[PDB]
RNA sequence: CACAGGUCCCAGCUAGCCCGAAAGGGUUUGUACUGGGGCCGACGCCUGCCCAGUGCCGGUAUGUGAAGCCCGGGUACAACC
RNA sequence: GGGACCGCCAGUGGCGAAGGCGCCCGGCUGGAACGGGUCCGACGGUGAGGGCCGAAGGCCAGGGGAGCGAACCGGAUUAGAUACCCGGGUAGUCCUGGCUGUAAAGGAUGCGGGCUAGGUGUCGGGCGAGCUUCGAGCUCGCCCGGUGCCGUAGGGAAGCCGUUAAGCCCGCCGCCUGGGGAGUACGGCCGCAAGGCUGAAACUUAAAGGAAUUGGCGGGGGAGCACUACAAGGGGUGGAGCGUGCGGU
């Protein structure tokens, strides 16, 4: 068939967003970009704007490297942490769409525990 | 710049799955692509749109000059599909089974049954025993490749539903997961 | 890219800390996404049929 | 190595070039694969549970 | 003074510590529940703050830092700079 | 490679005297409901003393220690922060054998028996009827036993309870006699310790305490309104001399 398809792993949280493009197997990295080096203040890294910028940069790198199609994999921290993706997940996906990348299957691979470890914060939780 | 040093290899699916190309992988040496795992769907492997929720894992085992052939490793149903299948006011029966195929493959099979309404623990136990019996009989009757094909196809689940209708009607029956533990020797 | 014109075709309501921003729905008049209907925020007095020059047509405003 | 009463070592990994073993002190040491060892634990463990009590006991 | 008990430090073996000029040797027919080195000193309740000073340990980018080596001068060769 | 925990299904759901008890098969074992023209024949209820179990935490000894995290150490906020927030972290949380016997261990309601309108969900069993893909399947009604809600007579200060009584009766034990002092002092018993059980006086006080009503508040919620509120704007005051009115001398 001769089409180079990859996988875009999106790590979305309430503090930062990471976009990482890799080959079909996932063992070879193509482009890794996040909001930390795109924005300046720590409060704007998880912003959808920073998500769009980082996803766009990763898309340009992948296109120059010779990637046309990609399968999305959204991921929240999961485990004992939050189970909900951050604001910069759909923004990153649509930025990848805008940059000129074909999008195949879209899935959430957040690690869900089957009554695993104890979450942080104590029994009373955070009281701010 | 290290990227130019990389050259692409073509992934080939297992022969019993049609042996069709599934993707391209970049690597420097043929050794670095020996045990790479690629996740595909039965829809892409064969063509049927219905089985879009079934996922197959193919693991490389040999390289023949830009042609990396793979072998079956496991199968898992989609998380969204499982979530849709499971619902409140219904009973979910799960069966974990370690089985040996006729040829000698060691497999772990994870089967699921969804009932129309809440049922008693005794009924769930009876359904679990029925699933165990059918799975064991199929394991001792079939070989590895045809057993895996049967599991991916909705035939073993069909037999599970047909036999478990005696205890209680079933909303659905599935072989939700399969893992290849040890290869035969 | 010198902006893109979009025509206001429906008003949702007011919004903001002091109720200054009006949410509206706009159809893109020219560009790569010509004719697409999006929801965008607007500052100032706005009617139906007004033409707004949007720098980009990527993001969509959140619902009320 | 590991000859005192009540001591043992844990075989962690087996490689063609070295075998890793965790010793009583908590160190992971690499041994040649052909080194000989005996399975089990050394008898006589737990001595330090009982105090000596007497200066004469210490003397002997 | 010692003592049983407490606690700290070095050491995975050709180790740690020690005698000697060397060869060789003590701990060692030993192997961390062990060998060696300090302080307090049954038992009961407890042992708070301080690493700027001295000491010990780890790093040492950077400055200094002996001989040797290299370069230029000097010596028909060296000394010497 | 390791050590905890068994996600959704999960329910006013189910089992246990209570504390408590959720992955899956096999073995052992306790109790209860239902259906019995079955067996004994008052063998029953409650129980001062006494015995057994008993969350978390803590202790003794031996193991383990993944994640959390008292003490502690650092970073922040603050006038201060020995805290709330953030980064690490020992005991502990876990297993084996024992001690401790303490909880808002609360249905804040002790246990057995008889009686006093109904209605409506759900769990187990039994009976009858209708469907059924004949399923240990589905639907309806009735009896018994659990588990919720509304509710009539009646009860209560009221909140509310009302056949699961907090209603009228027949029994037994335990506990209370204004708020503090005070679960303190002394004495005794138990426990390795921490602690547990038992438990007063002098003196002081007019109230403490419960239910409910109206209002006033909340850095509670929801509707509204205001250029002596804001949002968008015009002009200013606050800085200088002076007019005038205050405070002070």
């Amino acid at each position: 068939k001769k089409e180079k398809w990859g996988i875009a792993h999106i790590y979305s949280s309430f503090n930062n967003t990471i976009i990482h493009i890799t080959d079909i197997t996932g063992a070879e990295t193509i482009s890794r970009w996040s909001g930390g080096m795109v924005v300046k203040a720590d409060r704007d890294e998880p912003s959808p704007y920073a998500a769009m910028l980082a996803a766009r940069r990763a898309a340009e790198e992948a296109l120059e490297k010779g990637i046309v199609g990609v399968h999305i994999r959204v991921r929240a921290p999961g485990g004992s942490k939050s189970k909900t993706p951050g604001p910069g997940a759909q923004a990153a996906i649509r930025a990848l769409a805008r940059a000129g990348l074909k999008i195949g299957r879209v899935e959430d691979v957040t690690p869900i525990p089957h009554d695993g470890t104890r979450p942080k914060g104590g029994r009373r939780g955070r009281r701010v | 710049d290290k990227w130019k040093l990389k050259q692409w290899y073509i992934i080939y699916a297992p022969d019993f799955f049609g042996g069709v190309e599934v993707g391209l992988t970049p690597a420097d040496d043929p050794e670095k692509v020996l045990n790479r795992v690629v996740e595909v769907t039965l829809k892409d492997v064969t063509g049927d749109f219905t089985k879009s929720h079934v996922k197959l894992y193919f693991q490389v085992y040999d390289v023949k000059g830009q042609n990396a052939y793979t072998k079956f490793k496991g199968m898992k149903l989609a998380r969204s599909y499982i979530r849709s299948l499971v619902r409140r006011k219904t009973t979910r029966i799960d069966g974990i089974f370690n089985i040996t195929t006729k040829d000698g493959y060691k497999l772990r099979v994870m089967a699921m049954a969804i009932a129309m309404r809440r049922i008693q623990t005794s009924q769930e136990r009876a359904i679990r025993k029925i699933m165990q019996e059918i799975i064991y009989k199929k394991a001792e009757e079939l070989n590895f490749k045809d057993f895996v094909l049967e599991s991916v196809n909705g035939k073993i689940a069909a037999e599970i539903a047909k036999e478990a209708k005696k205890i209680y009607p079933l909303r659905k029956a599935e072989i939700r997961k399969i893992k290849v533990l040890e290869e035969p020797q | 890219d010198e902006g893109y014109p979009a025509e206001v075709i429906e008003i949702i309501g007011r919004t903001g800390t002091t109720g200054d921003v009006t949410q509206v729905k706009v159809r893109i008049l020219e560009g790569r996404d010509k004719g697409r209907v999006i929801r965008r925020n607007v500052r100032g007095p706005v009617r139906i049929g007004d033409i707004l020059i949007l720098r980009e047509t990527e993001r969509e405003a959140r619902e009320i | 190595y590991v000859r005192a009463g009540g001591t043992y070592a844990l075989v962690v990994s087996r490689e063609p070039d070295k075998v890793i073993v965790q010793l009583p002190s908590g160190e992971l040491k690499a041994f040649n694969p052909m080194c000989r060892a005996t399975i089990g634990v050394v008898a006589g463990g737990g001595r330090l549970e009982k105090p000596l009590v007497k200066a004469g006991k210490a003397y002997y």
